[PDB]
């Protein structure tokens, strides 16, 4: 199921690439380069964060989240992935770089 | 799970206008011509060699043609030839010819169109059928040869075998035997193939005695029974429903006949083991036989082997067997054996046995996409999947969550009824298994309602009414005959309702009147009903049913024996209650009859004896003594006893009435008001691992205390509290991981929290941190007093993206069962979805429309997700105009 | 769901309107006019009770209406809808004839829109600052020394109280003897595990 | 489990590596009951448990028509006989009504001719 | 009634009660109910039904009962024959139907 969802996502990427528009070609090219170099996708991080927020949200807030995301093609994410991402320790070198910048 | 129409729509929505443009290889060819092809891309340098390479790569999945040119089937379809053969056989049977020379012209039955004929045949080694002596038999043989030549068969042994097989398949056993005897008398040798052609008639009907007589006749005629004859005998026993006989014949063929089994033999053995139930090791035997055929014999499995093995494996709910079935299907598709209706039926069976409605719907959608039209059996097994899912519902977890399964049951029932409505709308002829599946669904719904919600009588009554309506009306509405499975379902429902009289009435009607063989499930249901019934002789009747099974050949299983023991031990309670009720009634009668009829400190010698001092009048023991002495007697609490042999007072209403008569107001009026300590998730763990957390819960007088030692050390208060806190930390870790619900706000937690948190908690009345988060993140929902509104007051926005075709089909709940034409007519009903019907056909048509300018497709991805967090917003922005055009009226 | 969302939106808009109106007119609770209006409303309620017994006050309604209109007029609260209806209409009708005048009107409207956007940014900034500062103030006030309790008279149980509570004490003793009504006594306070019997 | 190790045949009996290698080889050469049952074609539970239905699992699979006694016209399945598939406690009432015609219905001679008379008077 | 698989003896007892009370049409209705419930007619049921039907003068019922009894080849009793000849002469149904 995840592979089918990712195939649809990369179909969107391919549509952006093979289109002919300069901006779409450039953004598809940079996405492809990031994927080939293994750079993580910010979308997956957002999905994990919003899943944990939905898990720990109250009735009204979680209902609002569910009704707003009922139509978005979000991946089927097990709670184990969210737990792993949340329990991953933060990168102090990246924190230092960000604060210095 | 989407229809091909919605799949094509989603394809175009994802790919924008690029979908209808040049393909990837066309783009690569254009880039190569321009000279700007990137180095990493494989260049299309030589067209012919690239075509040869791709054809060689594609050849490995190319399906070998398994079409069979059945001459017997051609003869059967030739209606005129069939009637010519029938009239010839009727003539040969009623008025057999005569072996006289000048009788052909004399006889009008077979009108025409020195040296002895038998002597000539003996001298020249030629059959008498090829001799023309103007005889009656010669005329009959010439007419038969002309008819067979017209059909397309030469007047020889093979042609006679084909024609006799074609006759025997369509009955006409006597006519086939007459033709066989005429050929034997005319000298065309009655070969083993002709004997097999004769045996086909008995094999189709299942006449074991006739097949054995044919084998014996072939042996007596000096002809060795061949592998085809043994195959026909095995098929005869298989059709006569004696499946172990097939294996016995195989073993005897290998031992005494000395005939090496072939692929047909293995297929027959696999079918017999698949339908065999005499021994519990049929599936392991079939698996081992399949492995033996694959490895030792060196045969390669074909479609019959794969279908038989998958049909056998789709009968057990074990995940290992389901994985084996899926692996077999994958190997079948890898070996160039395209899936078909039987393959999808086997997959649906494997999914439905374990109760995977999602897997069943996925299989149905894949079949619809691949263009194999769904049959009635697939829908029947989808209904069975719904039944199994209703069985497999986690009622324990539902009870723990305090969730009614009634909406889920209603959803399943309405889905199955919608499937039935679709079937009756399509015009398909109603099959008995479909109505049987509906009856099983209704009966199982009633049983589950009785087992899980014994107080909600309304839904139980509705389920029973639906089941009774189906059983009384649908079968004779569709002119169908109730079968053993329908009787099994209805008798199971009656047994669970404990209507033993009606259950046995139906059972004996089925046995004696309709002459049916009750299934082992029916026998198990009867035995369990009688065991559960606490009346005297119930186990005797259960053993009667068991010995009936034993003498009728029904399989007796160790699981059945274990369940018999367990159910008897359980129903011992009801038996004891009835036995006590008998004496209770006797004592009540004696009490009524009696009612109708109507020195403390000095011993016998006169000496003053010690007497205990009076207990405290305010003591609870004195209160109990006075209550026992002054309350109403136990014989006047209830006049009439229970409906079924048991004393009253088990129901909460009767218990409350009895307590009221005794002068006590029961605080636990309802069943739910009982604390129900079996729901505890934390205390049992502590008791199991560390010890009694309470300690003084069971204390008589300063004793039986479960507390740590005063001194300390390894068995002290510090260590005890440390271990308890470690267990609580584990539970909190589970809560954080989401395996447990987030706990509410405690007094200690509030006192620990910061002042602002305490202030807002107090002024909002929030009970949970989730409610606190809602209060802090939705300031508009605060009352002027500071309290938060109930959650129902807030109504979140509803995006129009849920109105998309695929979005609305995802939660359709009937789309997988709907055919693609139905969905296309429901959604579009115009030329845009006219068109077999497939996603790629839709894409080709829409590409042609785009190239002709009759279709407007927005450039760029209309549906966006998976790349940017704000992708659904862009999807809505791109879909607003289309939504408004669709919704506006002009 | 859409109907529920629309109804919720309308209800919240009306709630915000009435709340802001109350906030703006919080100062109209002035004693001189308030006493007169209270007397008039008492007369109106007497008339309503008379009507209910049957089953004018119109002059009183008109007097209160005049008072309310005069108070609103003297307060002269700004109406955003009136500003939109007046300024835009005036500039459009005045500068419609002249193309350069309408161009300068358009650029002034753009300037006003930019000022409005800056004002809304400042508004969200102000709301966030208010919430954060209030939370921080509460956290700081967590360390507030408690109030000093005022002294009362010395605790004492009188013979009159004992005589009036004798029957309650007997009833509570009977309840305590009863295993079922022991927990349902009226006066059953406990220090640690010991219930305080009626003196 | 029980393990017995004999390293007398080895040149150096006091070899811990010999001990561990022998134990691991013995463990490796062990087949589970599931594997044995799969190889034999039997149910694993019908190999170590004393239940009398398991006795059918050690026989050779043979036809029920052959196992059960034949009927009137030849072989017959045991499930096709009402006296077999019907429990004895339910053979009263409706069963008698159904099978009355097997005894008290037929030709007039079959119903009225006394079959217990003299059959050799003519010869005598 | 609808719980136990009642048999010929029970239905004959019901017929006897109906005939004792004088409801011969009720007895014929009970016979029809037994036929609908599928319990076969035994010679005692046939004799009682013929008595009731030909006392109540139900020609079609007598025809159906006699034809079914002949087809089933049950041994007819003296009571059945004497209660049959009455209507066989009065209605002439056998005479006009050439039924023996």
């Amino acid at each position: 199921e995840r592979l089918a969802w990712l195939r649809d996502v990369w179909a969107q990427i391919d549509a952006d690439y093979r289109s002919g528009d300069s901006a779409r070609q450039e953004t598809a090219a940079q996405e492809i380069s990031a994927a080939l170099r293994g750079e993580p996708n910010d979308y997956m991080r957002w999905v994990y964060e919003t899943k944990r927020e939905l898990r720990f949200a109250g009735p009204v807030g979680r209902r609002a989240i569910q009704e707003e995301l009922q139509a978005a093609e979000l991946p089927e994410v097990l709670d184990e992935e969210v737990n792993r991402y949340h329990d991953l320790k933060l990168n102090m070198m990246e924190i230092e770089r960000e604060v210095k910048a | 799970a989407l229809s091909p129409y919605a799949q094509a729509l989603r394809h175009v929505a994802l790919r924008g206008a690029t979908a209808f443009g040049p393909g990837a290889k066309e783009m690569e060819l254009d880039m190569l011509r321009k000279g700007t092809l990137p180095a990493d891309y494989r260049p299309p340098v030589q067209g012919r060699w690239d075509d040869t390479i791709e054809r060689w790569a594609y050849a490995w999945q190319f399906p070998a043609e398994e079409e069979q040119d059945d001459i017997t089937k051609s003869v059967e379809r030739n209606a005129s030839g069939m009637q010519a053969l029938l009239e010839i056989g009727n003539k040969l049977l009623r008025s057999p010819p005569s072996p006289e020379p000048l009788s052909g012209k004399a006889s009008k039955l077979y009108p025409p169109v020195r040296l002895r004929a038998e002597e000539l045949s003996a001298k020249y080694n030629v059959p008498m059928a090829y001799i023309d002596d103007s005889s009656e038999a010669s005329n009959a043989s010439k007419s038969l040869a002309l008819v067979m030549e017209d059909v397309g068969l030469e007047f020889t042994e093979d042609g006679l075998t084909v024609v006799i097989s074609a006759l025997s398949r369509q009955g006409y056993g006597t006519i086939g035997r007459a033709i066989f005897d005429f050929a034997s008398a005319m000298g065309l040798g009655p070969s083993a193939e002709m004997y097999r052609a004769l045996m086909k008639y008995a094999s189709r009907r299942g006449d074991v005695n006739e097949s054995m007589a044919l084998i014996e006749e072939m042996k007596g005629n000096g002809i060795t029974p061949r592998i085809g004859n043994w195959h026909e005998l095995m098929y005869t026993f298989y059709k006569a429903k004696d499946y172990p006989a097939v294996s016995q014949i195989v073993d005897n063929m290998k031992m005494y006949a000395n005939i090496e089994p072939n692929e047909v033999t293995f297929v027959l053995q696999l079918k017999a083991l698949a339908k065999d139930n005499s021994q519990l090791n049929s599936l392991p035997e079939a698996i081992q036989l399949f492995d033996q055929m694959e490895n030792v014999y060196g045969f390669i499995a074909s479609r019959p082997h794969y279908d038989a093995m998958m049909f056998h494996l789709s009968q057990s709910p074990r995940p290992e067997m389901r994985l084996r079935c899926e692996e077999l299907a994958h190997k079948m598709e890898l070996m160039g054996i395209v899936w078909n209706a039987n393959t999808y039926l086997n997959l649906i069976r494997s999914a439905q046995v374990v109760g995977d409605v999602a897997a069943v719907e996925k299989y149905l959608s894949r079949m619809r996409e691949e263009g194999i039209p769904a049959s009635i059996g697939h829908l029947t097994w989808a209904v069975q999947a719904h039944v199994q899912s209703m069985i497999r519902i986690d009622y324990d977890a539902l009870k723990e969550k305090d969730e009614s399964p009634l909406p889920t049951w209603l959803e399943h029932l309405e889905t199955c009824f919608g499937i039935y409505e679709l079937v009756v709308r399509r015009g398909w002829v109603m099959q008995l298994p479909f109505v049987n599946a509906l009856l099983r669904l209704t009966c199982q719904a009633t049983i589950l309602s009785m087992e899980r919600t014994p107080d909600e009588a309304e839904t139980i009554g509705r389920f029973e009414e639906q089941a009774n309506k189906i059983w009384n009306h649908t079968f004779d509405e569709w002119q169908l005959q109730k079968d053993v499975y329908s009787y099994e379902c209805y008798i199971a429902l009656l047994a669970h309702q404990q209507r033993i009289d009606e259950a046995e009435k139906l059972f004996q009607e089925m046995i004696l009147k309709k002459d049916l063989s009750p299934s082992r499930r029916t026998y198990h249901c009867m035995i369990f009903m009688h065991l559960s019934s606490g009346e005297e002789g119930g186990t005797a009747r259960a053993l009667r049913y068991l010995e009936a099974m034993e003498r009728a050949g029904i399989q007796v299983r160790p699981s059945l024996l274990k369940k018999i023991v367990r159910v008897n031990n359980a129903a011992g309670y009801k038996r004891d209650m009835k036995r006590r009720a008998r004496r209770i009634m006797q004592a009540r009668e004696e009490y009524l009859a009696r009612k109708e009829e109507g020195r403390a400190d000095v011993d016998a010698e006169g000496n003053s004896i010690l007497e205990p001092l009076a207990v405290s009048p305010t003591s609870t023991l004195a209160w109990w003594e006075k209550w026992k002495r002054e309350t109403v007697s136990k014989h006047e609490l209830f006049t009439e006893e229970g409906a079924d042999g048991t004393p009253k007072g088990e129901t909460f209403e009767e218990k409350n009435e009895a307590l009221r008569m005794m002068g006590i107001t029961s605080s636990f009026q309802t069943k739910d008001l009982v604390p129900q300590p079996d729901r505890q998730k934390l205390l049992p763990l502590i008791r199991r691992e560390e010890g009694e957390i309470a300690g003084s819960l069971w204390a008589m007088d300063g004793g039986e205390l479960s507390y740590p030692k005063d001194g300390g050390g390894p068995q002290g208060w510090g260590v005890r509290l440390w271990r308890e806190r470690q267990l609580v930390k584990r539970e909190y870790q589970k809560v954080l991981d989401g395996y447990r619900p987030v706990p509410q706000l405690s007094t200690l937690g509030n006192s620990v929290r910061t002042a602002g948190d305490q202030l807002d908690i107090e002024r909002s009345g929030a009970q949970t941190p989730g409610e606190l988060s809602d209060y802090r993140n939705f300031p508009d929902n605060r009352f002027d007093g500071g309290q938060l509104k109930p959650e129902s007051e807030a109504a979140p926005a509803v995006p129009f993206s849920a109105e998309l075709v695929w979005q609305g089909e995802a939660n359709d709940k009937l789309s997988p069962y709907k055919s693609d034409e139905e969905i296309a007519l429901e959604n579009d009903n115009t030329f845009f979805s006219s068109l077999r019907r497939s996603k790629f056909d839709y894409l080709e048509k829409w590409r042609d429309m785009y190239r002709h300018g009759t279709l407007e497709v927005p450039e760029g991805p209309t549906l966006n997700f998976g790349r940017t967090p704000d992708d659904h917003k862009e999807t809505m922005a791109a879909l607003v105009r289309g939504w408004y055009q669709r919704n506006r009226k002009e | 769901k859409r109907l529920r969302y629309l109804a919720h939106m309308q209800m919240e808009r009306q709630i915000r309107c009435v709340r802001e109106n109350a906030k703006l007119f919080d100062g109209v609770e002035n004693m001189p006019e308030a006493a007169q209006c209270r007397e008039l409303y008492e007369k109106i309620m007497e008339k309503k009770t008379a009507q209910c017994n049957m089953t004018e006050a119109s002059s009183l309604f008109e007097k209160i209406r005049e008072i309310t209109l005069r108070v609103i007029r003297d307060r002269r609260v700004q109406s955003a809808a009136a500003t939109k209806a007046r300024m835009l209409n005036r500039i459009i009708r005045s500068l419609k004839g002249g193309e350069r005048s309408i161009a300068e009107e358009l650029r002034a409207l753009h300037q006003q829109r930019k000022e409005k956007m800056t004002m809304r940014i400042l508004g969200i900034i102000e709301n966030d600052v208010k919430t954060e500062m209030e939370w921080l103030q509460n956290m700081e006030e967590a360390e507030r020394p408690p109030l000093l309790p005022i002294p009362e008279n010395m605790s004492y149980v009188s013979a009159a109280d004992v005589q009036a509570w004798r029957e309650l004490r007997e009833d509570d003793e009977r309840k305590a003897a009863n295993p079922f009504e022991r927990r349902r006594r009226t006066f059953q306070p406990e220090l640690l595990g010991q219930a305080w019997s009626v003196p | 489990a029980g393990c017995r190790i004999n390293l007398k045949a080895t040149n150096n009996p006091k070899s811990p590596t010999h001990t561990v290698e022998g134990v691991f080889e013995a463990v490796k050469a062990l087949r589970s009951v599931s594997e044995i049952a799969a190889s034999r074609g039997k149910v694993p539970h019908s190999l170590i448990y004393n239940i009398y239905p398991y006795l059918e699992e050690i026989r050779r699979r043979k036809g029920m028509m052959a196992m059960h006694p034949p009927g009137k016209d030849g072989l017959l399945m045991p499930d096709r006989v009402v006296d077999n598939r019907l429990p004895d406690h339910l053979k009263r009432g409706y069963y008698d009504d159904v099978y009355w015609k097997d005894f008290f219905a037929g030709s007039d001679e079959h119903l009225n001719e006394p079959r217990m008379g003299l059959r050799g008077d003519e010869m005598r | 009634s609808g719980k136990l698989k009642l048999d010929s003896i029970c239905y004959l007892a019901l017929i006897k009660a109906k005939m004792s009370r004088g409801g011969y049409a009720e007895a014929l209705a009970v016979g029809r109910e037994q036929d609908a419930d599928g319990v076969p007619f035994l010679p005692h049921t046939y004799t009682h039904l013929l008595e009731a039907a030909e006392v109540a003068d139900d020609g079609e019922m007598a025809l159906e009962l006699a034809r079914r009894m002949s087809s089933e080849q049950w041994p007819v009793s003296d009571r059945g024959r004497e209660a049959l000849k009455k209507l066989s002469t009065r209605h002439h149904w056998e005479e006009v139907a050439e039924y023996k």
